[PDB]
């Protein structure tokens, strides 16, 4: 009647397990399934295949590059 | 919590100032991805140093072997190609990342208070860029370079008092010659430390003060760490900006170039385009527009003045663009005319462009003269607009 | 499903959470075990005669 | 530097029970809508001085040509 | 052409690899953005104030 | 401990999987 | 001079503009205004009520959430949202009419900026 | 989903074998792409390359 | 106190960190001069720096050219002389500072806990020093620096699988000709700064556990403000360094060098003596006292090794030599030792030089192993001596 008690205090005060999340960019899984955990660890497996890959590349350029020199390869006999 | 005992090596006073400053800083939950290019600017810095240093172990600065050992590295070291165009192309990446920076501290008004110390020392980077690309460029030793060092340092005895003698000590000697060139590659070589100081010293100023935000808006409230909320997000930007340097290394390295440079400097011949790299015209844009040369240096000089003097303006209490039609209209036609500048400055100086350079000018300066007039116009909105 | 719920007043002296995960069934022969972990991971409090 | 507690309530969800890329290409035509709608006029302030300077420049570098070509 | 530049082969042949395999890892680095801010993007929170 | 050391070998042959990786020995491994 | 949206078609317009994008992220204009900014309006904060100040600091973080998920207010909060129904601005004139009139005669600033 | 579990349950259970696996799948794909690039090379200039002049060992 | 409105300048946020560790910074008011030898080596640092800045404005990293491009600076570059010998004297007086500093740190026990990471980080800026000193050396392109470097870089062999590669690919182009030239000027241009980086984090863990004093107690009792009282304790050092520094520049500057660096490198001939700078001789002594190369090089990683192990021993409660007799003697013995070495590596390798060599570097090791056990002696000194 007079308190109309507040949002917060009303959520805090009555728990329900029918929470609700804001699903707008992210859609919400059906409440009973499995949680697909190895199908994102897999993708970041690949991004990690590709990192490994270009530091690999980068660290060899630098180093070789650093290396001898195709005129002196050529001028020794 | 009283430290007896060691809970995490994070928290261990070895690692506390980077646990601190770089995974526990907390940051506002609603940045975009213009921030990502604050965060890749260093990374540009980082690859200009690793493939300068080793680029160095193969430049010769005399003037007789200069443009023949970056040939050298050209043809006969093992990847040296990829290590020219690589510095080449990275200084081009690192002034479009820095140009994305500061153009989003204009829209989001980044350098209203607070942060007027994180905007002057922007300021001084972006010198401190400015004279490392030229005097870098300057070292291949080609017909621009040459050319484009002359001009540009000739171009500095416009000062009334000393004017000559200044050009004739920067030179070292009478004309742009091997001393100016040896001289030039030292420098080179040491001001991207400062650079990395300055950069040190700019993040430690926004640390003090904390971020901004697209809105705005005080935001101490909703805020989170930046590991690992933003570490992925800079790392998507890192990743785009790997894939448009790869293309702009390996499929067109020269695009961005301009042909003259691959002729050995002659000072007898004088090319008919002197123009600078394409981040140098707006600059010179502005000083060719504006007649009387020491007028142009003059103005060159003033431009940097309102660079500083931004962030010491009126009232002005609403920051953000979002919120502000007018002053978002001002912006879009500031970024436009600086595009046109820009086109401006590779143009000849005949007609019309003296004309739309002229203008173009103006209105970049009219930028600055009006956002003042702005503030203490909208510093009386509320009360005109009250619902009361 | 594992999700989070946080109730932030800031006027509440002292700050009181909980955090778990699945247990086991009463009949899952596993539930012995977990009673013992749950023992090795046993309750502190601040008038404990156990101290450190 | 200090924060501000807001006293809210938070409800969150794992993000292993929830769908990740989907919401990329949901509501597709609205989000065109709404950056094409919101954002013309900037479109217009950026664009328009550029072309119309081009189409300036180009139109007095042709008729310059036709006076002075003989 | 070619005595201008010997390595348009290796060149364009090393450019066209990384940029497929650095575009993959483009797609990796989304979705894991995506799934790190999948808590905070999809939260309800309750504020206790209206207007 | 006989954890510590299956856990330290394991480790150990990443290291060498990844040392090798990078620097391609395939020709000199004769043996 | 003085320009209404009363006495003034491009006043309107924009004072239309600014309702519907405060609308849309559901926040006052009032509370733009960012204490570390001018140190004036942290004064006028901290002389205002906390029921006042606590749903300020409400509708901004909830603004904040707003942006970071990328969406607006629906539709009937956004109608439901009092935008320059404002609740600082006498505060803050009063702040800055005290500071002028102890600066104008002797006086010390009762508080400074640092520096940076 | 079963298959991503039993690879899942196969080489994610210590953080050494992951490395290992990360390893191992960054050289097998840089080989694999290599030889997939090279193939569409071959096939997309064919005539032109060093070993198919028609008078490659008669300048003496 | 509620900072409402600024007091001082040095207390704002600007000169904050500056007020605290250099002005604020509570030192032991009982710092002998030894503490100015380490302020000392920064400011031979910077001097380094500097000079070698404007050098490079002048050196050309060629082989045609270096020796020659030397020689100009000396003769044609106004007042180009006291550069060089600026540098090099400069080297000279960083190394001797820097080798006062570590005897200093070795008497007074300052490695012990909890400076062991200030120790550690000492051990990689010696790395460090003699790194830029060899690689500098190394640009003169003398009969010296050119033989010199053929021996140090070839001794790097000794690696067993893959000796001859690394050798081999630092050499770049199996000899030490202009490849290695160019690389070793880029490194020697580049390492400084990395000293510099070095040298931060040293006076930072430094900072962080206090520091040392004469009576290796604890000293949070009796302390003050490092400013000004130990400012003009340095400024006395300074000035005392600088007369020295220029009675070396002046009168003697080719006393701490030796003459055949000024012949062009040929490397047909050998000159007859071949040995590194003098602040090199104690090392390249026990070097060549062990003979078999790979033990050598294995003997140089022990010395090192010793060196980082000195600061994790067990018992070691009582710090200073003050009250520690026997560890003053067995100290002043390692000094009088390691001045022997350093004179052994000047001389031939004929008799009876070898055996002196090989009884001195064993008695280096000899010190390096006997500390621990005076350690634990002293730990079972207190309940024996009780007077009662
Ligand atoms: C610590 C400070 C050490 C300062 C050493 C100065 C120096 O190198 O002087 C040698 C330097 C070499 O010149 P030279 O011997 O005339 O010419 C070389 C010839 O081959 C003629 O040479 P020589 O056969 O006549 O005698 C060569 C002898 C020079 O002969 C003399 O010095 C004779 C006595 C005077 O060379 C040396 O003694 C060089 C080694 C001495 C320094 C060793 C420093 C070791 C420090 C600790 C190392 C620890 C390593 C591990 C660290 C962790 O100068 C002198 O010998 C004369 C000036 C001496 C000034 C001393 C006072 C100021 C310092
Ligand atoms: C306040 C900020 C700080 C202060 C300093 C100023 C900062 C400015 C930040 C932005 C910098 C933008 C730099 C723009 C560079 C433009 C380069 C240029 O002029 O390129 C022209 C070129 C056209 O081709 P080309 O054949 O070379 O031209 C004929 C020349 N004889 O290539 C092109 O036209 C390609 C596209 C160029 C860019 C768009 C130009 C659009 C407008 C031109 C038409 C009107
Ligand atoms: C070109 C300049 C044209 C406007 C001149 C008057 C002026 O400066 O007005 C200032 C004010 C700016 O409003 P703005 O900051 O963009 O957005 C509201 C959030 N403060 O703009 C206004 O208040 C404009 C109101 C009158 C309409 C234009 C006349
Ligand atoms: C051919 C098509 C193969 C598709 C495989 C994945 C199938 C799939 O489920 O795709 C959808 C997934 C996003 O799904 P999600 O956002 O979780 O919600 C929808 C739930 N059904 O979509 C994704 O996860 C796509 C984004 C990740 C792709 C990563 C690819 C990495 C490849 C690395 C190769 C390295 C080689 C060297
Ligand atoms: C002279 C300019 C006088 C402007 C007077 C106030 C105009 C306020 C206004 O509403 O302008 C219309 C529009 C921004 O308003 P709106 O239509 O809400 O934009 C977002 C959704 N389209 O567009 C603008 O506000 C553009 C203003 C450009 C000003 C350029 C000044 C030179
Ligand atoms: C020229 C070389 C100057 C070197 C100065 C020392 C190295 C930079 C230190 C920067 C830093 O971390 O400053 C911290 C400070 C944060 O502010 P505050 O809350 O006062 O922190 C006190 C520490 N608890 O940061 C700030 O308040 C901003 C400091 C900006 C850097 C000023 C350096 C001196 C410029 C003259
Ligand atoms: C080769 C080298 C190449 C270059 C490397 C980078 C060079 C960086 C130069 C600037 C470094 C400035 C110092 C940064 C570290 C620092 O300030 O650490 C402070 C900390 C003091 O200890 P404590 O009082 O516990 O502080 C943590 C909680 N307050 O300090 C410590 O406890 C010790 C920190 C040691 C260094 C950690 C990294
Ligand atoms: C030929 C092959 C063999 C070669 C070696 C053979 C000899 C080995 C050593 C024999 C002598 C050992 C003497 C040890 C007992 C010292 C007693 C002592 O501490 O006496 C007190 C005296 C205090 O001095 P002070 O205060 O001046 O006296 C006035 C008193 N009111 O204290 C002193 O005077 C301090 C004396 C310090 C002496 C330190 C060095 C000798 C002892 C250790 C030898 C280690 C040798 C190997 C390592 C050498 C260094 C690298
Ligand atoms: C310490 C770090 C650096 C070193 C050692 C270095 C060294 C060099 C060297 C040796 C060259 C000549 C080789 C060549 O022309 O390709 C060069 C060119 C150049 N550098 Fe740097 N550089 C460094 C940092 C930078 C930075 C930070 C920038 C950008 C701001 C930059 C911009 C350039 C440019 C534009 C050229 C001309 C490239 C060309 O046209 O060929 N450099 N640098
Ligand atoms: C060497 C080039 C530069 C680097 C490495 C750099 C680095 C950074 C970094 C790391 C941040 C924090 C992350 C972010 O907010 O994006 C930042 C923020 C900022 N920078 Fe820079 N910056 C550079 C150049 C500039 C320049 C030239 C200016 C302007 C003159 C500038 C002005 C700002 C501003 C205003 C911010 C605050 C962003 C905000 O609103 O939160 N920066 N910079
Ligand atoms: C670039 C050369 C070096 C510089 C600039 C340097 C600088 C400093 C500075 C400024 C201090 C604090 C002031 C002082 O106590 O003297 C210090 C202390 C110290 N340094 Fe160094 N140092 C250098 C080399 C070394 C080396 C090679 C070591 C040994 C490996 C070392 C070990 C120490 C120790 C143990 C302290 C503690 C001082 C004490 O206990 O009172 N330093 N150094
Ligand atoms: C970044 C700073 C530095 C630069 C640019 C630099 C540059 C140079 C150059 C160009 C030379 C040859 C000029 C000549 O022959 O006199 C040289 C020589 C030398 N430098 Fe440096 N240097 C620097 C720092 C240092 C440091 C820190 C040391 C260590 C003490 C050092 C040790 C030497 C030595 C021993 C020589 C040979 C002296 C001689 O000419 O006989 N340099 N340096």
């Amino acid at each position: 009647l007079i308190p109309e008690i507040p949002a917060t205090v009303a959520a805090v005060k009555n728990p329900s397990s029918k929470i609700i999340y804001d699903e707008h960019n992210h859609e919400r899984f059906p409440p009973g399934d499995p949680s697909k955990r190895a199908f994102a660890y897999f993708v970041l497996t690949g991004g990690r295949f590709v990192y490994a890959s270009l530091i690999r590349l980068l660290v060899l350029k630098f180093v070789l590059s650093m290396s001898a020199s195709k005129d002196v390869l050529a001028l020794a006999s | 919590t009283i430290r007896n005992q060691r809970f995490s090596l994070l928290k261990e006073p070895i690692s506390s100032t980077l646990n601190q400053h770089l995974i526990d800083y907390p940051t506002p939950s609603n940045l975009s991805y213009w921030w990502g290019f604050g965060s890749l600017a260093g990374i540009c810095l980082v690859i200009q140093i690793v493939t300068g240093v080793f680029l160095a172990m193969h430049y010769t600065p005399h003037v007789d072997l200069a443009f023949n050992s970056v040939e050298h590295v050209m043809r006969d070291v093992e990847g040296g190609w990829l290590l020219r165009y690589m510095h080449a192309n990275g200084a081009s990446m690192f002034f479009i990342v820095v140009y994305l920076h500061i153009f989003r501290g204009l829209y989001y008004a980044s350098y209203s208070s607070p942060r007027e110390f994180v905007w002057c020392l922007g300021v001084v980077i972006f010198l401190l860029m400015i004279v490392t690309a030229f005097t870098g460029y300057v070292l291949p030793w080609g017909q621009m370079s040459f050319w484009g060092a002359t001009v540009i340092t000739s171009l500095a005895s416009a000062i009334p008092v000393v004017g000559d003698t200044i050009v004739t000590w920067l030179w070292g000697g009478f004309s742009v010659d091997n001393a100016t060139l040896n001289r030039f590659f030292s420098l080179h070589y040491l001001l991207p430390f400062l650079l990395v100081g300055a950069s040190l010293l700019h993040l430690a100023a926004l640390h003090q003060y904390g971020s901004n935000n697209p809105l705005g808006v005080h935001s101490e409230m909703d805020q989170i760490s930046f590991y690992p909320y933003f570490y992925v997000k800079d790392l998507v930007g890192w990743v785009a900006f790997a894939i448009f340097f790869s293309i702009w290394i390996f499929y067109a390295p020269n695009v961005l170039g301009h042909p003259d440079n691959y002729i050995p400097a002659n000072p007898m011949s004088t090319p008919p385009h002197i123009v600078p790299e394409w981040y140098f015209l707006p600059i010179y844009a502005i000083l060719r527009s504006i007649p009387d040369k020491s007028g142009g240096v003059a103005a060159i000089a003033l431009v940097f003045i309102c660079l500083l003097a931004l962030p010491f303006f009126k009232s002005m209490y609403v920051r953000s663009s979002s919120f502000r039609p007018i002053y978002q209209g001002i912006f879009w036609l500031l970024l436009a005319d600086c595009l046109l500048l820009g086109w401006i400055g590779c143009q000849p100086v005949e007609a019309p462009f003296v004309t739309i350079g002229q203008i173009s000018s103006f209105v970049f300066f009219l930028f600055f003269a009006i956002t003042p007039i702005l503030g203490r116009v909208g510093r009386g909105i509320p009360n005109s607009y009250t619902t009361d | 499903t594992g999700s989070e719920v946080r109730m932030l007043d800031d006027d509440i002296p002292l700050a009181q959470f909980a955090v778990a995960f699945e247990g086991a069934s009463w009949k899952d022969p596993d539930s012995i075990a977990l009673m013992v972990m749950q023992a090795m991971l046993g309750s502190w409090n601040k008038t404990a005669g156990g101290g450190k | 530097k200090q924060i501000v507690p807001v006293k809210s309530v938070i409800y969150a969800l794992s993000p292993f029970q929830q769908k990740v890329m989907t919401g990329l290409w949901k509501d597709l035509p609205t989000k065109i809508h709404h950056k094409v709608s919101e954002n013309w006029i900037s479109a217009t302030l950026l664009l328009g001085p550029l072309v119309g300077t081009y189409a300036y420049v180009q139109n007095y570098l042709e008729k310059e040509k036709l006076h002075h070509r003989y | 052409s070619w005595a201008a530049e010997p390595e348009m082969e290796e060149r364009k042949l090393m450019g066209f690899k990384w940029i497929f395999v650095l575009s993959l890892a483009l797609l990796q680095a989304a979705y894991y953005r995506r799934l790190r801010w999948s808590v905070l993007k999809s939260r309800k929170l309750v504020l206790d104030v209206v207007n | 401990q006989p954890a510590d050391v299956k856990a330290a070998a394991m480790w150990g042959v990443a290291a060498a999987t990844g040392g090798l990786y990078l620097v391609q020995v395939s020709i000199l491994v004769l043996p | 001079s003085f320009l209404d949206p009363k006495k003034n078609w491009l006043a309107a317009q924009h004072m239309k503009s600014l309702v519907k994008r405060l609308s849309k992220y559901g926040l006052r204009y009032d509370d733009l205004y960012d204490p570390y900014y001018d140190l004036d309006v942290k004064e006028a904060l901290n002389r205002l009520p906390k029921e006042v100040v606590d749903a300020r600091h409400a509708r901004l973080k909830r603004a904040i959430d707003l942006s970071m998920k990328h969406e607006y207010l629906p539709e009937d909060l956004q109608a439901m949202q009092t935008p320059f129904r404002g609740y600082l601005q006498d505060m803050l004139a009063l702040v800055k009419r005290e500071r002028a009139e102890r600066e104008a005669l002797g006086g010390l600033p009762l508080y400074q900026r640092s520096i940076p | 989903g079963g298959i991503f579990e039993s690879l899942y349950k196969v080489v994610m259970r210590r953080n050494s074998v992951y490395v290992t696996f990360v390893i191992a799948g960054a050289f097998l794909g840089e080989r694999a792409v290599d030889y997939g690039i090279h193939k569409l090379w071959e096939a997309n200039n064919v005539g032109k390359r060093y070993e198919d002049i028609p008078v490659l060992g008669q300048k003496l």
